[PDB]
């Protein structure tokens, strides 16, 4: 990339790729904000078994990750990488992208996330028995909410979360470094043109997302230990490939 | 199960 035309082509290519893989449209998510779980329904979610509640969440996460894989597949430059590196990037990146994607389905005014056709708070997930993980994610979404991301910005930031050259296990580090740079050039160019460079200093560190993914795996290992048959029998294969690591 | 990614990518 040695011209503004090219970089702006990358910006639009990446935005278009996000649009075609966003899973849930921004309009749809906003149009459902007044559709909030009643207290009878919340109490019902809390009275669900730990293992079923873990199972439902694992199913929805896995469903979300499939769209991140497709985003990655349609991402400019990704399919030209060797698959070893495609898998290294997606193993380490998928969950992270989903965590960033989740702020679109988060309402800062009441602190609720869209879950199974309605919005609900942190207390909706109390059956899981992982209060810290939940609080952390809700806070993570709350702080991304404060940046008022556009769809374009979401797309470029998530592309950069996925195309990280510092993941251990990359056989073609230099190639991934080059892609990252171009996506970074695109992201920063978009932010410059749109007078939004101020958010740069407000993006959370790489360590924050990693801390959230680390926590997710910790809590799974604790649940895995309590209900090993449910994980084998009732959890999605892709979830276990990415997180269970047996 | 496992090795789902490979299948998803090749498709
Ligand atoms: C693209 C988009 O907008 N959406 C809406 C939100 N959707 C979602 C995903 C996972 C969980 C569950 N998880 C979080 C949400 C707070 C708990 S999780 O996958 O991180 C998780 C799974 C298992 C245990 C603990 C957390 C959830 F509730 C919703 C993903 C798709």
């Amino acid at each position: 990339y040695a011209s503004l035309t090219e970089i702006e082509h990358l910006v639009q290519s990446v935005c278009k790729s996000y649009r075609e893989t966003c899973q849930l449209r921004l309009e749809d998510l906003l149009r459902q904000r007044s559709n909030i779980f009643s207290r009878e329904e919340v109490t019902g979610y809390q009275r669900k078994s730990m293992w079923e509640m873990w199972e439902r969440c694992a199913h929805h996460l896995t469903e979300a990750i499939q769209y991140v894989v497709e985003f990655a597949k349609r991402l400019s430059g990704f399919m030209e990488l060797c698959q070893n590196d495609q898998i290294v990037l997606l193993k380490a990146g998928a969950m992270e992208v989903v965590l960033v994607r989740m702020c679109r389905a988060y309402n800062a005014d009441n602190r609720t996330v869209f879950f199974e056709g309605k919005y609900g708070g942190m207390e909706l997930f109390r059956a899981l028995g992982c209060s810290e993980l939940i609080s952390s994610i809700f806070d993570f979404s709350h702080s991304l909410s404060a940046l008022h991301f556009s769809e374009d910005e979401i797309a470029l930031y998530t592309a950069l979360v996925l195309i990280n050259a510092h993941r251990p296990g990359l056989q073609e580090k230099r190639k991934v470094e080059q892609l990252q740079y171009n996506l970074e050039l695109a992201f920063h160019h978009h932010l410059c043109k749109t007078h939004r460079q101020s958010i740069l200093a407000k993006l959370p560190p790489k360590g924050k997302l990693r801390s959230l993914c680390s926590q997710h795996v910790e809590r799974l290992q604790i649940f895995q230990h309590l209900h090993p048959i449910v994980v084998q029998a009732a959890f999605p294969p892709l979830y276990k490939e990415l997180f269970s690591t047996e | 199960a496992h090795k789902i990614l490979h299948r998803l990518l090749q498709e």
